[PDB]
């Protein structure tokens, strides 16, 4: 079809022990068996009940792996299959599990699989193991880097070497924002993702807020190349960080440039979605090395799917409801899937 | 609170003898470097670009880097040389050429690091930087070639304090230079994305103020250049005297630039008058205001009323009050609603410095933000479009080193930045 | 002694409160040493031998209008450690003014408070003016209130902050820095006395017929009111009117305590003489919108709570008589719920009259105050701004980019039409 389709879901994280006994947090998400509008209240039988939020997947302290993995990325896994580039990526705030989304564990029992270890491990298999099995030739190439206060760093390899002036264009496509000046590697195997992929996410730049000490402030991107048989279609993995509030951080001014200048693209993030509830005169989509990468992503030719991963502790009333915006108002806009064959 | 300067390029040079000419008059100072003060706000902030030695002599925070050696000479072998440390002056030994691609590609990879290090000294014996200026031109090699590559590493160096650039503009008609649709669109390449704005200028626009105010046919460069160094003026007028408000560098492009792509500007001044319309003319502030808002006083010959203004601040040195500004601007607002932005309502900056001028009453330094500059950049576009298709004028460029499909790159940044302001020249929303 | 203390923050805290001091020592008849009724300076720290150090502590993070105060005809009168300076401004960026430099600045003030704290015989509330527009005064106010009543408790906290209004203004992030304030001013202040730049300049324009004023003959109008509450108590008078009692006599509920200004008797220089002044007729003034300190419509709202403090030589049985012919004759009705409306006291002694204004000497003068409904025409003006500036995010980069997340722009205009929620509801017959 030529539809609205622009992938949501919403899966909170769960409360500990000394948050809500102590705060008495908010009453607005539901146990998470399928997707529908809550509310928005607290003090519920009272003055403060306002409205709710139309959902396609929300889940909340309930949701697993494999729940969420055969529904959400596997009817796409096929579409990659299929001929397709598509494109994932978390939003949310700071600390709820944005990183956990996209990269979950570290347990990597590497007999057989590993458990909870998010959603490009579990995209890593289940692309590598559907493919073993349809009499076709196959290879696989990744290229795995972060973003940071606009700068480009290869957490593929450990070396001093970057890009050398810009991000290109190309002449070929409109969907191509080209990336040169870094290396993508080659993949033989199920056996050769993780071992990439492991130093890999090691590489980046994981801070140490006020609130976690694993709530990172870099953009891991994971982008996959698959040279099956003549074809390729690039899929985007993408972590984003966290929408750092004032006080909350005891940010000095080196802690500040992965604080303001990460909220600068997030702020960036949000009007080149903003900008789309009507689609005017212009796209602002080169504001940010960010939403230059997303402009085939967001409202282009491309399927793309968004999860967002909020608190449903009281730690703020301020973007608790505000992030939730962001997908109920730009739900309705339209793209154009085509086929890769590349013709030689 | 200091701000470190660069003249990086001829044009460079003959700004900044245009420059510190009348900086260093405005705060007492000699043609020498001695100090003459009239009073305690010429004594307490000559702490903005000056750096102290021994007695009254005093240093100006200057780097001034070119590539042709010859006209250096000019302001150091000239006149005003015992106002610059030598040191601070750098310049290495080959022409550039007029080649944007020259002056980014190996010059300053044989300068820019020892430029660089001058600059080092000069950054850290402040207490508190503001700004780092680095006027210069976009019409030859030297200030655009070093001019970008000099802005790219500070960003980079300093990613806190802020950009001003005051690089001029190629004219759609008076043209100087051959290369001009080349060497504008790689530089303005550079600068939408590293500096934090710039104040573009015009020849042909400036060429048409001595046309038609100033009633002088015969003008020169040197003439023409004393102009701009009002609004160089113009612009820390409101810090470096006891002000009354809203005196810093930093008030204004925080409420200036409404989204951080489009940062450019145009640039007025008022009163000017020649000596025959020197004394009919009165110095009234609904007075100056109606010239401020004429395209008889932009420094950019694109009309300002064929667009929409986003923002204006105005910085008024001398002795002025409050709705004296904007009683008239009250009415002006009420004959232009076709020339200010809806969606954006209050878009009026006011600036008030209670020092007067020298041999002048008042005076009104004005910063616009049209929709009015992406004509012009349409306008270089279109200069660019029938100069690259046939590839001619290329192997200048690529023969040094830079890629042929960069500049593509450049002009989908080109064009992106013109295709910006499309949605704000016509605006219900 | 009842006493009280002063802090300022930016330059309206600054300029506002050069003009309070200067009003409060010709009334107390010091110079800088002072002495050329008994006492009473619960203003000023009693030193040793004369020189009376006033209880005030300036706040400003740019080192300009503070040199004024320091080399002006003042800097013989404070406390030169109390007068901290910053580093660098917070520069119309609320980010900046509450949150980034003022945590690196806050921390040299709130001790200094301290200080000055454990010296009180007996501390009963005070008050932190500055402007919503600016920089400073709009974000580190924000904080220097949290980060006060967190400490002192139960204490008073009056605030006459200056407020932004359509016909004129400053900066243009007005409608920004007014509303990301007035979470911080909802609940830490126990009221405030919001005024506007226009209705203080349009009574020095009509009924001063000072042409053209300046910001000196603006303050002085609104330090006028300043002495007119507090140091009317510091006067010995025929009645009393506390700084508990505008806590009780202005306020119903914790959510509604936005007063206005109004003052009386503002008459120049050649018009009180040929005038008389009655009692009644200056109260009449008081209910002419005329002589209204923020540009609002009382004729067309109601009164919920007011309160008239008299100077001067009063009668006060010309309050009784007066009263009734304004309250039961006239056709502005009070609110239903409210059954008296008025609480009212006399101050026996004059005001004091600057020698330098066009404001003239004048036997009884009343300081109106009045929590009315008609102030809710006063957020509208800025919520409708604060719509239209955030409907495209324009000016959010310079806040966003600084660390504030968007969830308070958000709870911003939640919280402020929620606040017009009440005015419109308790001013519901
Ligand atoms: C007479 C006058 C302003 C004025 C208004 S009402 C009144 C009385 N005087 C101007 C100065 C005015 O300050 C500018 C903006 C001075 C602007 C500076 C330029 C260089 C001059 O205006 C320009 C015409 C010149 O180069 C010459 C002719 C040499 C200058 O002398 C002219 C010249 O400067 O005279
Ligand atoms: N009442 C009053 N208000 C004034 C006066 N002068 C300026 N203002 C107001 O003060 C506002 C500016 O506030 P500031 O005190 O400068 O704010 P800030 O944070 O200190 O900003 P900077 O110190 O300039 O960096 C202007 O927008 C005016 O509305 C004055 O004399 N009286
Ligand atoms: N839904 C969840 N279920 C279980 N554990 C969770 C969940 N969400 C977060 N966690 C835990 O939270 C920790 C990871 O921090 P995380 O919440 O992912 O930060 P974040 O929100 O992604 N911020 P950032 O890394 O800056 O983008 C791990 O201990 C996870 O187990
Ligand atoms: N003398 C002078 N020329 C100017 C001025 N502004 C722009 N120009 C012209 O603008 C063009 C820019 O050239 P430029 O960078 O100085 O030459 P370069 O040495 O190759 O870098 C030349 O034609 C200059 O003459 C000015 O104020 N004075
Ligand atoms: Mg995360």
């Amino acid at each position: 079809e030529n539809e609205t389709n622009i992938n949501v879901v919403v899966r909170v994280r769960g409360r500990t022990d000394q948050e809500v006994r102590d705060n008495s947090s908010l009453a607005v998400s539901t146990s998470g068996a399928m997707g529908a509008e809550l509310a928005i209240q607290s003090d519920p039988s009272s003055m403060l009940v306002t409205k709710t939020y139309a959902f396609d997947k929300v889940f909340g302290p309930e949701a697993d792996q494999l729940m969420l993995f055969e529904n959400s990325v596997a009817p796409m896994l096929e579409q990659v299959l299929n001929g397709y580039n598509c494109t994932i990526f978390a939003y949310g705030q700071t600390g709820t599990g944005k990183t956990y989304t996209m990269s979950g564990d570290l347990s990597d029992s590497d007999g057989i699989l590993s458990e909870g270890a998010g959603l490009i491990p579990r995209a890593l298999y289940q692309l590598f193991s559907s493919l073993d099995n349809s009499n076709q030739e196959y290879a696989v190439k990744c290229s795995y880097y972060e973003l940071y206060n606009e700068e480009i760093r290869d957490l593929l390899v450990s070396e001093e070497l970057r890009k050398p002036a810009r991000v290109f264009e190309d002449t070929s496509r409109r969907g191509n924002v080209v990336i040169t000046g870094i290396e993508e590697s080659y993949i033989k195997n199920a056996g050769d993702g993780l071992r990439l992929l492991r130093e890999g996410s090691h590489r980046r730049q994981v801070a140490a807020t006020k609130c976690n000490d694993l709530s990172s402030r870099s953009h891991s991107i994971f982008t996959i190349t698959l040279h099956r048989k003549l074809r390729a279609s690039k899929l985007h993995m993408v972590d984003l960080a966290g929408s750092e509030n004032i006080g909350r951080s005891g940010a000095e001014n080196k802690r500040a440039r992965e604080t303001g200048m990460i909220n600068q693209s997030l702020l960036t993030l949000g009007r080149v979605i903003n900008a789309l509830v009507e689609k005017a005169h212009h796209i602002p989509y080169r504001e940010s090395k960010l939403t230059r990468l997303l402009q085939d992503s967001l409202g282009g030719k491309t399927k793309t799917s968004m999860i967002v991963t909020v608190s449903s502790t009281n730690t703020n009333l301020e973007e608790t409801i505000s992030t939730l915006e962001y997908a109920a108002r730009a739900k309705s806009i339209r793209n154009k899937p085509q086929n890769n064959q590349l013709v030689f | 609170r200091e701000i470190v300067h660069i003249q990086a390029g001829q044009c460079g040079n003959q700004v900044g003898a245009a420059f510190w000419s009348t900086i260093a008059d405005e705060h007492g100072l000699d043609s020498a470097g001695i100090y003459h003060g009239t009073s305690e706000a010429q004594h307490e902030r000559l702490n903005v670009y000056f750096n102290e030695a021994a007695g009254g002599k005093y240093v100006p925070r200057a780097v001034l880097v070119d590539l042709e050696p010859g006209t250096m000479d000019a302001v150091k072998s000239g006149k005003f040389g015992n106002l610059f440390r030598p040191d601070n002056i750098i310049y290495g030994q080959s022409g550039a050429g007029n080649i944007w691609a020259k002056g980014h590609y190996t010059e300053g990879a044989e300068l820019a690091d020892a430029v660089l290090d001058v600059v080092r000294r000069e950054a850290e014996a402040c207490d508190a930087l503001q700004g780092f200026q680095l006027t210069h031109s976009l019409g030859g090699g030297t200030g655009s070639g070093m001019g970008t590559l000099l802005l790219s590493k500070i960003r980079e160096e300093y990613p806190d304090r802020m950009m001003a650039t005051f690089s001029v503009a190629p004219a759609p008609k008076s043209s100087d230079t051959v290369v001009e649709p080349y060497n504008a669109t790689l530089s303005m390449h550079q600068l939408v994305e590293n500096s934090d704005e710039t104040f573009c200028i015009d020849n042909e626009a400036l060429s048409s103020i001595f046309a038609n105010t100033l009633k002088i046919k015969s003008p020169s460069y040197d003439d023409l250049n004393h102009l701009v160094s009002a609004v160089m003026a113009g612009v820390t007028t409101s810090f470096r005297f006891p002000g009354e408000l809203n005196s810093d560098l930093r008030k204004l492009a925080v409420n200036m630039v409404p989204f951080p792509r489009l940062h450019f500007f145009m640039v007025g001044f008022a009163p000017l008058a020649a000596i025959g319309s020197s004394s009919f003319q009165a110095v009234s502030v609904p007075e100056l205001t109606q010239q401020m808002f004429d395209a008889n006083n932009m420094m950019v010959a694109a009309d300002p009323r064929h667009g929409r203004y986003l923002t204006v601040a105005a910085l008024f040195r001398g002795k002025v009050s409050m709705k004296e500004v904007d009683e008239q601007i009250r009415s002006v607002q009420t004959k232009n609603s076709a020339y200010f932005v809806e969606w954006i309502p209050d878009n009026v900056l006011k600036a008030v410095c209670s020092v007067p001028p020298k041999d002048l009453k008042m005076s009104a330094t004005f910063i616009g933000n049209s929709t009015s500059i992406q004509e012009i950049f349409r306008r270089l576009g279109d200069q660019f479009s029938a100069m690259f298709r046939r590839k001619a004028f290329l192997h200048w460029y690529t023969g040094e080193g830079m890629d042929e499909m960069e500049f593509t790159e450049a002009e989908s940044n080109m064009n992106d930045l013109v295709s910006e302001y499309q949605q704000y020249q016509e605006a219900g929303i | 002694m009842r006493e009280v203390i002063s802090v300022h923050v930016g330059q309206a805290g600054v300029q506002i409160g050069n003009a309070c001091w200067e009003l409060y020592c010709l009334e107390h008849g010091i110079g800088p040493d002072g002495f050329p009724n008994d006492g009473f300076g619960t203003f000023f720290s009693e030193t040793g031998q004369g020189k009376f150090v006033p209880r005030s502590i300036y706040v400003d993070l740019e080192p300009n209008v503070i040199d004024q105060v320091r080399t002006g005809p003042y800097k013989d009168l404070f406390h030169p450690e109390q007068m901290v300076t910053g580093k660098e401004d917070a520069s119309n960026n609320y980010a900046r003014g509450h949150y980034t430099v003022g945590k690196e600045m806050i921390d040299s003030v709130l001790e200094r408070i301290r200080r000055m704290a454990d010296n009180c015989s007996g501390l009963q509330g005070f008050l932190v003016f500055h402007s919503f527009g600016g920089g400073t005064g709009s974000g580190l106010g924000a904080l220097l209130l949290e980060r006060l009543n967190m400490e002192y408790g139960k204490k008073s906290n009056l605030q006459f902050s200056v407020y932004p209004a359509p016909q004129v203004s400053t900066s243009v992030v007005e409608p920004y820095n007014s509303v990301l304030t007035t979470h911080a001013t909802l609940d830490n202040s126990d009221c405030t006395f919001m005024v506007d730049n226009e209705a203080c300049y349009d009574i020095c324009r009509r009924n001063l017929d000072i042409e053209r004023p300046t910001y000196e003959n603006l303050n002085r109008l609104i330090a006028q009111v300043v002495s007119s509450i507090t140091a009317s108590l510091r006067f010995a008078g025929s009645l009393n009117v506390d700084l508990n009692e505008f806590q009780t006599n202005l306020v119903p509920y914790p959510r509604i305590h936005f007063p206005l200004v109004t003052y009386s008797p503002i008459v120049s220089a050649a018009k009180a003489f040929h005038e008389s002044n009655s009692v009644q007729e200056i109260t009449n003034q008081c209910f002419e919108p005329y002589n209204q300190m923020v540009k609002c419509d009382p004729r067309t709202g109601r009164y919920m709570a007011t309160c008239l403090l008299y100077r001067g030589d009063v009668i006060p049985r010309d309050v009784q008589a007066a009263v009734t012919s304004i309250k039961s004759r006239r056709t502005i009705q009070f609110v239903d719920w409210c059954p008296t409306g008025f609480k009212i006291g006399i101050c026996y002694e004059p005001p004091q009259h600057v020698p330098g204004s066009g404001i003239a000497k004048v036997n009884r003068a009343v300081c109106m105050l009045s929590n009315t409904t008609s102030i809710a025409e006063a957020w509208s003006r800025l919520d409708h701004k604060f719509d239209l500036m955030y409907s495209k995010r324009a000016f959010v980069h310079w806040y966003v980019g600084e660390g504030m997340e968007e969830g308070e722009f958000s709870e911003a205009r939640e919280d402020l039409a929620a606040l017009e929620r009440d005015y419109e509801e308790v001013g519901q017959d």
